[PDB]
């Protein structure tokens, strides 16, 4: 769920597992 | 040949728009008679193959073919359909059960609003019933070449028609190194395509721009960035942060020396710098131009006044969710043509189902996108990680007011109904991380182009 915010673009990660 | 007196059907502007209408018209009213008036010679025919699928044909005869096998390995024409399946100007308004007339070499001049008529370049006037502009657009040149002498004019080319890709192909195979200036659609798809050429041919492929990273007016920074660094790897010179600032002619050899003070030696340049449409016909007719976005003011149901529809790229219509826009990709051009037609014959339907748009810059970057897709809004990410960073495959959402109003598919393919959905709905999703798994994105999916 690495989530990281750049400006007005925000970066979300996630893994398949849910 | 004549040109009839008069027609029921006329589409000013022989593009991908005008032939979606004609099919649209005849469709829904059988029978009908329509007149295709095109200032190009060529017959309707599709742009995308002459960045993308021309370039990559095996056959060395594609030039004069102007086939290519699609992403389904069938094999087809970037032509619409054949000669034979259009009917002859003169033969129009007698033929049983109409058809559809195209008149290659011929510019409308002067649109007649009050009184129906269009008059073309060599005189003849033709009546008509209804009429839909497409005149489609032309693409914007870069300012500094237009200043510079005629030695660097002549070895400067833009990209849009046939022959542009006709004589692109010719100049891949005789000078050393190609730049393309800007960093569009068309400007990474030229530079991608020949990138790839130069793997046999080893020519230098430079493509430069004013953006950060490549594709920056649709792309968020980071994923700009990173598409910028997989065009490099299909073999290209990327230099961005680059603003021009006079092309002369040195050692024989164009060269580019930037505001920032880099210089580029190179043999030939090509701008992709933008489109401007071809919106002449405004003034003739008195017709409304969208002082902000630019081409005809058409309302929701691209009509511009009582028997007159705008379509394709020279089209500023009012989107009934997403707000007022004008849109310039294939899908565009035939949605709305269909559209116009339907509402030429009486539909008046708005402009409801979304089109959309695709690009492939190389095997590893393909992406399907819907509504508005503009690097200014804020973007919000969903990538696939792996079980030194990884954007190969995820969606992007685009935001206003806390709302999805664009989505891009990266490399995620045959999900455009879902995305489509989301467009309709445009709910005040809390958290987008849900509607992203709606979209199963590490799953492989499907593999289309
Ligand atoms: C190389 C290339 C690749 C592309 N690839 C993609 C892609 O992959 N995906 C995507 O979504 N979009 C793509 N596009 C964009 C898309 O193809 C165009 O938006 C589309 O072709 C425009 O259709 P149109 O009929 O509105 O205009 P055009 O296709 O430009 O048609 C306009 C026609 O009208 C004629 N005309 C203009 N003024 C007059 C006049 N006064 N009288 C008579 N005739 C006139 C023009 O000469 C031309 O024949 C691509 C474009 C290019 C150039
Ligand atoms: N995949 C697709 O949907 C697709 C593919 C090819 C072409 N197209 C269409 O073809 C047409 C041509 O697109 P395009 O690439 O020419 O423009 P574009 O609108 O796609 O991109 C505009 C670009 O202009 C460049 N630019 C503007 N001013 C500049 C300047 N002074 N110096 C340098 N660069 C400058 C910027 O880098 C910017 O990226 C458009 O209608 C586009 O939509 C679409």
């Amino acid at each position: 769920s690495y989530c990281r915010q750049e400006g007005k673009d925000r970066i979300i990660f996630v893994t398949k597992e849910d | 040949i004549r040109a009839p007196s008069h027609v029921p059907f006329l589409l000013i502007g022989g593009g991908t728009a005008a032939f979606a209408a004609a099919r649209s018209i005849r469709a829904r009213d059988p029978g009908a008679r329509v007149l295709i008036v095109s200032e190009d010679p060529e017959l309707p025919y599709m742009r995308p193959p002459l960045s993308k699928e021309l370039w990559f044909s095996d056959d060395p005869n594609v030039t004069k073919t102007l086939q290519f096998r699609q992403w389904n390995g069938k094999e087809r024409s970037i032509y619409f359909q054949p000669p034979s399946f259009y009917v002859s100007a003169q033969d129009l308004p007698n033929i049983e059960n109409g058809g559809v007339a195209v008149l290659t070499g011929k510019k409308v001049v002067h649109l007649d609003v009050r009184g129906n008529m269009v008059k073309l370049n060599d005189g003849s006037q033709i009546t008509f019933e209804k009429c839909l502009i497409a005149t489609g657009g032309t693409p914007r040149s870069l300012s500094a070449i237009d200043r510079a002498g005629a030695e660097v004019k002549s070895r400067t080319t833009l990209f849009r028609k046939i022959g542009d890709f006709r004589a692109l192909e010719k100049i891949s195979r005789e000078v050393k190194s190609i730049t393309v200036i800007g960093g569009g659609f068309l400007g990474s798809e030229l530079a991608c395509a020949l990138g790839r050429k130069s793997q046999a041919s080893g020519i230098e492929v430079i493509q430069l721009f004013p953006e950060k990273g490549n594709m920056g007016k649709i792309l968020p920074q980071y994923l700009s960035n990173w598409t910028m660094e997989k065009v490099k790897r299909e073999g290209v010179k990327v230099m961005p942060n680059a603003i021009v600032q006079s092309v002369g002619v040195s050692g024989g050899r164009l060269l580019i020396k930037l505001k920032d003070g880099r210089k580029v030696e190179t043999d030939h340049i090509v701008t992709a710098v933008g489109l401007e449409p071809n919106v002449e016909l405004a003034k003739t007719g008195g017709l409304e131009i969208d002082s902000d976005f630019g081409g005809f003011r058409v309302n929701a149901e691209l009509q511009a006044r009582s028997n007159i529809w705008v379509a394709g790229d020279a089209a500023c219509f009012y989107d009934i969710k997403l707000g007022r826009r004008r849109v310039e990709h294939h899908d565009h051009a035939v949605v709305s043509g269909r559209l116009a037609g339907e509402n030429m014959t009486g539909a008046a339907k708005p402009y409801w189902h979304q089109s959309m748009f695709w690009s492939d810059l190389g095997p590893d970057v393909g992406y399907e996108a819907i509504g508005l897709v503009d690097s200014s809004l804020p973007t919000v990410g969903v990538f696939a990680k792996a079980t030194e960073e990884d954007y190969g495959k995820g969606v992007i959402f685009y935001l206003r007011d806390k709302v999805v109003v664009g989505i891009v598919l990266w490399n995620v393919f045959n999900r455009m109904p879902i995305a489509r959905k989301i467009i309709k709905d445009g709910e005040q999703h809390e958290d987008l991380n849900e509607v992203a798994k709606l979209f199963n994105i590490h799953e492989d999916l499907v593999p289309r182009g």
